[PDB]
């Protein structure tokens, strides 16, 4: 257990009881005294895990269109940098099937169904297995931990069965591969601002000739 | 440690209390027996300290109420921006500022009130404004009504956020007492996070938005053809065509080549000759330097890492050579009493507002502000009044501290004791100096009036007679006017055109500013100001210092902060309470501020404002009559009030008739207050008895028994209506005069 | 007739204590607590049952004529302007006749809400009368000639729920048609064809 | 509750505000329909 910037106050409530516990609270936001609203260890852990899980596929989906286009498997029209796909209108756009805004409502309906349905299990676990839901309510029961739902729907293949310590190791792997993705997202967000070129394209410039480094990219052109 | 600790769900959200008026008070919750109850319900509403003796509950209520005030302020700003976007001639004003009058209020056509929609210009009819919003919006780079709409919508959303935050931080998660008493961390956050970063962000906005937009505006470009604000951001060539230093980016900032940025970071001084305001690059450099100063300041106090000065240690270390450590015990006093903090903060804010009023007329910061005479007069007068009121409130709440929180058995302080032990000497010397100043200032005016009436002008105090020149002020003016070159080699021109150095700036054929000369009349009026201020101090200080006892009432602290008297004995004891000292101080504050604004109005109209011809002949509004006529009382009566009241009294039948109506109505209210001030409540209760007999005769006597106003309420109603009437009378006078003749 | 184990408007939420699935169409939806006091609940039930039938009558007579005109069988004008045309008499003289005739029935219905069962007899001929036995659900040859209103308390509740839901749909449909007519500028049937021609761009954001 | 909100809406300042608003509206509309009257001309 490699403690990192652990303070005297933080060591009291940080005792390696949660996966990926290394003891880094240099501000004390996870202190158990005076809790209310959103600041709460269970909610903070859930939020960290969820932001990381989202950031995983966010970073993965922002690189494939450029590399796969370069290798010669996607038409050049589609293969464009991530920030030129319509999410940022002043930085290029593409003509999709319906609209930049009708797609937003279409997406928001489906995502809001899932989010409003997931929020209930956090409040009272197991409450989604009662009311009729076209026959899928007998599977949307839960496990007892909102962060790790499990079940046939969320685990069709039993990769986390017949062992206990292996589950802890998988949780620790998830924490690392989710913490890496958030920093990757931050990096690819800043790189596009300071360079204006696709992140995958920026890799080759440093890989081939490590001369155009950060100092040469400090003038902050358009 | 410095940790965020709260309590969850302290108060349940319910409508039960809304149906029980007086719920907060154990003596009001019963219900009414007389009409007095009703008045009490409104008088004790926000006096949290009297509701309970628990400090934490008081702090929580204070926090929630402050959130409510912020919500209301945001509503006010949203309304201002929406009315600017929807019912104004701002776009037309953008193309001819000197000839068009700003207007953002229009009225509906009923009962003939549509005459108030006056001809302000630019194909628009409405009411002219003096708040100066148009100049502020022009200085921000705003060129379209859509931007104003967006700002108004944002302000509405912020108001909603503040109200919800008040509800949440009271009824759901209320901070603990230790959270409120972390003064070191609060000071660190409010010095660095609030002021330093706020100034940094505004300086960034000025550098990236305001300057390029105002360049096109002053270059003579149609507003609809100006590039949009975001075009200067995602296209640096457009911004570099005006300031070539944007080609090198931020490299000089980190390589310490800051002199490359001298194009838009200057130290000029003076005024821009086109707009008549301060150079924008000077303002940007100012906000940058101020931001650095506050960011450095906000690292002085210790929170969690064992670095930084402790506030208690500083106070307890200074001590005193007078046989004791004087400043020991102030930290405990200042961390356990809301009233003392309120007193100190009110005094500081009130004085700051007066500073703002003085500085904004002499160094006009907005474009096309100096030649809009009505706006200048309005802003100066407004901030003078606000500052006076805050300063009076400081004395009131210091008295509240002395009565309710002072306790030398638990929290002793040596300096407060030493001050309390020579109060006779302090008060007597202040009394004497007031008498001396009154004689040797007002008696000079009396002597001049007598000499002039007797046909002996050669015996007067005047520039052509016995002279009393203000040599020290003239010397300081001369030092400031010649400062550029020796003591401030890096500045091109002085901070203000009023210092000296003969030079005039004219915009649209109107004078903006020029040197202001000082003579015998200025000497006299300045010593009058000194007199009024020293008297106000005498009254308020007497109120605070003798709050607990005196040679007359040994046990006054047992009677409280606010009580009418202690009986007709001892010769008579009316108005011995501290509240009565505040009541008396409000009158002298009114006197002082009224004289200040009259002096300002006459001096500026006589020696500064006016027109200039092609050859350069300055004609003033009142033609330089201040020097000879302001040295007698008859001169103030004849050449200032009688002469300048003509505009307000001739306004009927035009768009300015509302100001005549308000002039008369305010005289009415002022005279109405005297009925409350001169009489007493026994007479009125006796009269009410007779009226109640008649109502009983016809079976219409109410169960809520009518009663006359209490003695304190009589005094309060009196002073409130006196101040409202006087201030509104002067308001109408000023606005009609300056709008019609300026 | 309490039935806690029934579908609600928001699964996982607790239904209000003043709703227990007795009235037809109950789904435990009353966030603002407008029916917490039992006295106002009956008034709200009657008001909803009246708004529903008015909306159903409006909707059934506002789309079918438009559909027939679009096909070409009938030549009726736009519904959104039929109020401003000219008829055999003055438009103001029709409103007063409508007020008198409808007010007779409205007062006759109002008398039953306050005093149930007190207006069930014909005022002129005291032999004919109505066989209805519940407030808001009358019954007789005038209001139920077929005789579908008399059944066991199994089909009655399902029929009432069917009526309530077919009325709740029409209540939103009528307001939608009004807003579309005011905003789009054409007929309601044309909007359906516009949305079925280009279902990606022909939406509210198009204007 | 509905009982409590109905009780709060019946308090004196709120009821005064509503009553005076309605009366002011009525007088404004009347003066918009029959303006500038100095006498009663109907009979
Ligand atoms: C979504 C962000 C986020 C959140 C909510 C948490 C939350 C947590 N981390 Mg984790 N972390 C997060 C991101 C990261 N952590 C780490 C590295 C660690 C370590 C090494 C450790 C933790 C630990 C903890 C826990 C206790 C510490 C605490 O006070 O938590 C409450 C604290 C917060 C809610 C702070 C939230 C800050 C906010 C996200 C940003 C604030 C502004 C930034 C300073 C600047 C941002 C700029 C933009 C442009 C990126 C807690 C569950 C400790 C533990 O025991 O974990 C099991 C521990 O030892 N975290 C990294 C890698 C650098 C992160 C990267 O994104
Ligand atoms: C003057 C501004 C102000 C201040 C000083 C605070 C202070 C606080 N807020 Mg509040 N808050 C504010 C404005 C403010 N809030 C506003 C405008 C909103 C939007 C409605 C909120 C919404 C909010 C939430 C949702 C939460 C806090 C919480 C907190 C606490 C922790 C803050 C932190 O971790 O840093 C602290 C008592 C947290 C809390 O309750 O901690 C116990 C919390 O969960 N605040
Ligand atoms: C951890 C993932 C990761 C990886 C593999 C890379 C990889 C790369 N980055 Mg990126 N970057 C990252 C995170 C990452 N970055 C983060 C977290 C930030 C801060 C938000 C940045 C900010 C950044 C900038 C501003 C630039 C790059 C650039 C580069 C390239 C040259 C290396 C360099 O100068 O890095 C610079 C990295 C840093 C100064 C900080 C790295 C910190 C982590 C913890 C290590 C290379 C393809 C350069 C490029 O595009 O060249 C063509 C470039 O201009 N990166
Ligand atoms: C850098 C952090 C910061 C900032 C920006 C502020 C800002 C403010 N504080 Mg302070 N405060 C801070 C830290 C901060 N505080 C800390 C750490 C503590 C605990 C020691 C306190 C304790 C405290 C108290 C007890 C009070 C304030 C109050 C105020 C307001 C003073 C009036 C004013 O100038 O309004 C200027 C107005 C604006 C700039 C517009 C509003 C902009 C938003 C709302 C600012 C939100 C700031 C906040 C830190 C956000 C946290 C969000 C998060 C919790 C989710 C102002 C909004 C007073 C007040 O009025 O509270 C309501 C007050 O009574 N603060
Ligand atoms: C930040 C400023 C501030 C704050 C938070 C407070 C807070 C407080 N003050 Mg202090 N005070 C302040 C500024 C402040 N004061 C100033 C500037 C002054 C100098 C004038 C005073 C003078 C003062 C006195 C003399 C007293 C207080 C008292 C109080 C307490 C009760 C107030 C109350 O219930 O009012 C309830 C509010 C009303 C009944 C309504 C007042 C309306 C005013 C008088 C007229 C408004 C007219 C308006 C501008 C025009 C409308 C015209 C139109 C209707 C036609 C409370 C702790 C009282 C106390 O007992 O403290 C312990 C007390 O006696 N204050
Ligand atoms: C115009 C009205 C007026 C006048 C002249 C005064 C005068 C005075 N007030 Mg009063 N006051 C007034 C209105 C007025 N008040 C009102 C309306 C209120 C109610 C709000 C008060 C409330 C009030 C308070 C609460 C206090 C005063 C104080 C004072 C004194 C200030 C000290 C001073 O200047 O001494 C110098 C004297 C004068 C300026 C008077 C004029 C003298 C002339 C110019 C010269 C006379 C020459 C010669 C002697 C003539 C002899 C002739 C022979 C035949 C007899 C002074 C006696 C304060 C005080 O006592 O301070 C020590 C004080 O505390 N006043
Ligand atoms: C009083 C009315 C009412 C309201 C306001 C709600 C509100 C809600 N219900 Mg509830 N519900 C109601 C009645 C109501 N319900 C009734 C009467 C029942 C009994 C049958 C239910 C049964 C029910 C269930 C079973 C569920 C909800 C859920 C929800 C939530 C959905 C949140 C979301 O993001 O939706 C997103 C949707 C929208 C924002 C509306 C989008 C509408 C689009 C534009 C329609 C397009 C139709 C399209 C043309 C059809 C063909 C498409 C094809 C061509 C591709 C929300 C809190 C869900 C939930 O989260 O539960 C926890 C859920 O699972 N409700
Ligand atoms: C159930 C009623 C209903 C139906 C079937 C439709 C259908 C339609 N509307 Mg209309 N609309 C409705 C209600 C309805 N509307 C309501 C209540 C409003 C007022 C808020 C509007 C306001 C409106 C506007 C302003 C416009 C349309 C338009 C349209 C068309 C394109 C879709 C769109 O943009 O929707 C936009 C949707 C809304 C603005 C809000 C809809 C809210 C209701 C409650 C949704 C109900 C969904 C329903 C439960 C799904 C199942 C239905 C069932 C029969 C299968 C489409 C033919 C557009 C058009 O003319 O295209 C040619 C158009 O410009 N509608
Ligand atoms: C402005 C300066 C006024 C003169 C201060 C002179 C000065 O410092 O005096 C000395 C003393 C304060 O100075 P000390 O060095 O003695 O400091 C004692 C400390 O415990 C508190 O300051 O002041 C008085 O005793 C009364 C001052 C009020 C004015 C009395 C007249
Ligand atoms: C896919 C796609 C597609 C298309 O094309 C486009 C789009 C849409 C754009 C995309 C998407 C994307 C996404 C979704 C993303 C996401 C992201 C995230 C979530 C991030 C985070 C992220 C996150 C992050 C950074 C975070 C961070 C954090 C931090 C630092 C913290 C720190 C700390 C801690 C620990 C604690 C202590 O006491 C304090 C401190 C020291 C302060
Ligand atoms: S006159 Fe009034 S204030 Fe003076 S002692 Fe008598 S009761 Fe008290």
């Amino acid at each position: 257990r490699q403690l990192w910037f652990a303070s005297k106050q933080s060591l009291t409530y940080l005792d390696g009881t949660l996966p990926g516990d290394f003891g880094f609270d240099p501000l004390g936001l996870s202190d158990p005294e005076g809790t209310g609203g959103f600041i709460e260890p269970r909610w903070l852990a859930y939020g960290e895990i969820f932001n990381g899980r989202t950031a995983m596929m966010g970073v993965v989906g922002m690189i494939a269109p450029e590399a796969l286009g370069k290798v010669g498997l996607v038409p050049p029209e589609t293969a464009i940098p991530w920030f030129q796909a319509g999410a940022i209108p002043p930085a290029g756009t593409y003509q999709y099937w319906a609209d930049p805004y009708t797609l937003f409502v279409f997406e928001m309906a489906l995502i809001g169904f899932a989010e409003h349905r997931r929020l209930q299990d956090w409040y009272n676990p197991g409450s989604m297995g009662k009311q009729y839901f076209l026959g899928l309510e007998k599977y949307l029961g839960g496990s007892g931990d909102p962060a790790y739902p499990g079940g046939p729907i969320f685990n069709p293949l039993g990769f986390g069965t017949k062992s206990e310590k292996e589950m802890k190791e998988l949780k620790l792997k998830e924490i690392k591969n989710g913490r890496l993705a958030m920093l990757a997202f931050l990096g690819m967000s800043l790189q596009a601002i300071f360079t204006g070129v696709g992140p995958f394209q920026n890799l080759l410039d440093h890989l081939s000739d490590p001369v155009n480094n950060n100092i040469l990219t400090s003038l902050k052109f358009h | 440690e410095v940790k965020i600790v709260v309590d969850r769900d302290p108060v349940k959200t319910s409508f039960e209390e809304w149906a029980r008026p007086g719920h907060f008070s154990r003596t009001l919750a019963k219900g009414p027996d007389t009409t007095t109850w009703i008045w009490n319900l409104h008088a004790d509403a926000h006096d949290f300290d009297s509701h309970t003796g628990d400090l934490e509950e008081i702090s929580r209520k204070v926090f929630s109420a402050h959130f409510g005030q912020l919500s209301i302020i945001f509503l006010w700003l949203s309304g201002m921006y929406f009315h600017g976007a929807r019912f104004s001639n701002y776009e037309a004003w953008l193309s001819d500022p000197t000839h068009i009058g700003p207007s953002a209020q229009v009225v509906w056509p009923i009962v003939g009130q549509e005459i108030l929609n006056g001809d302000v210009g630019g194909g628009f009819r409405g009411i002219q404004i003096t708040s100066g919003f148009f100049q502020l919006w022009r200085a921000s780079g705003i060129t379209s009504e859509l931007q104003l709409y967006c700002t108004a919508i944002g302000a509405l959303i912020f108001a909603a956020l503040m109200l919800f935050a008040g509800w949440f931080h009271y009824h759901k998660a209320a901070p603990k007492l230790a959270w409120f008493q972390d003064v070191e961390s609060m000071l660190n956050h409010h010095l660095a996070g609030l002021l330093g970063l706020g100034s940094l962000s505004w300086a960034g906005h000025q550098i990236h938005v305001s300057l390029p937009i105002n360049q096109f505006l002053d270059a003579g470009v149609d507003p609809k053809e100006i590039p949009l604000p975001h075009e200067f951001i995602l296209n640096r060539d457009l911004l570099a065509q005006l300031y070539p230093s944007f080609a090198e980016g931020a490299t000089p900032f980190f390589t310490l080549n800051w002199s490359k940025y001298a194009e838009f970071l200057t130290f000029r001084g003076g005024l821009d000759p086109v707009t008549g305001g301060l150079w924008l690059t000077d303002i940007a450099h100012h906000h940058l330097a101020i931001a650095i100063l506050f960011l450095i300041a906000g690292h002085m106090y210790r929170t969690n890492w064992g670095i930084g000065h402790g506030l208690k240690d500083i106070l307890e270390a200074h001590k005193g050579p007078f046989t004791g450590q004087g400043h020991k015990g102030l930290y405990e006093i200042l961390t356990t009493s809301w009233h003392a903090q309120l007193s100190l903060n009110l005094a500081m804010l009130g004085s700051t507002t007066i500073v703002v009023a003085h500085h904004m007329y002499s160094m006009p910061p907005y474009p096309y502000l100096a030649t809009d005479y009505g706006t200048q007069l309005s802003l100066f007068t407004h901030h003078m009044w606000i500052g006076g009121f805050l300063i009076v409130g400081a004395a009131a709440h210091a008295a509240i501290f002395m009565v309710r929180d002072y306790d030398p058995t638990t929290r002793y302080n040596d300096l407060l004791d030493r001050v309390l032990r020579h109060r006779d000497a302090i008060i007597s010397h202040l009394n004497w100096v007031c008498i001396f100043l009154g004689f040797h200032s007002f008696g000079l005016y009396i002597h001049n009036d007598t000499m002039s009436a007797l046909g002996r002008p050669q015996d007067m105090f005047s520039d052509t007679a016995i002279q009393l020149q203000p040599i020290f002020a003239q010397w300081v003016q001369n030092i400031h006017a010649t400062a550029p070159g020796v003591t401030a080699p890096g500045a091109t021109t002085s901070t203000s055109l009023t210092w000296g150095g003969g030079e005039l700036v004219a915009v649209g054929g109107k004078v903006a500013l020029l040197p202001i000369p000082l003579g015998t009349a200025d000497f006299l009026v300045h010593h009058i100001h000194a007199f009024t201020i020293h008297v106000t101090v005498l009254i308020l200080l007497k109120g605070v210092l003798f709050a607990r006892s005196s040679r007359l009432i040994p046990d006054k602290a047992n009677l409280g902060f606010r009580f009418p008297c202690d009986g007709p004995g001892r010769g008579g004891t009316c108005q011995v309470s501290a509240w009565d000292h505040v009541f008396l101080g409000l009158f002298w504050m009114y006197n002082a501020i009224s004289v200040v604004i009259f002096h300002f109005s006459w001096k500026m109209q006589s020696d500064v404002w006016g027109t200039i011809s092609d050859q350069g002949m300055v004609t003033h509004i009142t033609g330089g009559n201040f020097a000879q006529s302001s040295i007698t009382i008859n001169g103030w009566l004849r050449d200032f009030l009688w002469a300048q009241a003509s505009q307000v009294i001739q306004s009927y039948g035009s768009s300015l008739s509302a100001y005549g109506l308000f002039f008369l109505g305010a005289h009415f209210v002022w005279a109405f207050s005297l009925m409350f001030l001169f009489s007493g409540r026994g007479y009125w209760q006796e009269l009410i008895e007779s009226i109640v007999w008649a109502h009983n005769k016809l079976k219409v006597a109410p169960a809520t028994q009518p009663r006359a106003l209490s003695i304190i309420q009589g005094r309060a109603v009196g002073v409130t209506h006196y101040l409202l009437g006087g201030i509104a009378t002067t308001w109408a006078f000023f606005l009609a005069r300056i709008i019609a003749v300026g | 007739a309490s039935a806690p184990d029934r579908p609600i408007w928001f699964p996982g939420s607790t239904p209000p204590p003043w709703l227990d699935g007795s009235l037809p169409g109950d789904f435990g939806f009353d966030p603002w607590g407008l029916g917490s006091d039992p006295e106002s609940l009956k008034w709200n039930v009657q008001a909803e049952l009246v708004h529903c039938r008015w909306a159903m009558l409006g909707a059934a007579g506002i789309f079918i004529p438009e559909l027939l005109t679009k096909i070409g069988i009938l030549n009726t004008p736009s519904w959104y302007t039929a109020g401003e045309q000219e008829y055999f008499t003055d438009t103001t003289t029709l409103f007063v006749v409508e007020l008198i005739l409808i007010g007779w029935a409205e007062g006759r219905r109002w008398a039953d809400i306050i005093k149930p069962g007190s207006v069930n007899t014909d005022p002129i001929f005291p032999n004919n009368k109505l066989t209805g036995t519940d407030v808001g659900y009358p019954g007789g040859l005038w209001f139920d000639p077929l005789g579908y209103g008399n059944a066991s308390p199994e089909k009655l509740k399902e029929l009432r729920t069917k009526e309530i839901k077919n009325g709740r749909l029409a209540m939103l449909a009528v307001m939608g048609a009004w807003f579309q007519a005011e905003y789009t500028g054409t007929g309601p049937i044309d909007n359906l064809f516009a949305h079925l021609a280009d279902p990606g761009h022909a939406t509210i954001f198009r204007a | 509750s509905m009982r409590d909100i109905k009780t709060y809406l019946s308090v004196a300042p709120v009821l005064s505000t509503l009553w005076f608003g309605a009366l002011a509206g009525l007088l404004i509309e009347i003066n918009r329909l029959f303006p500038d009257a100095l006498s009663f001309p109907f009979f």
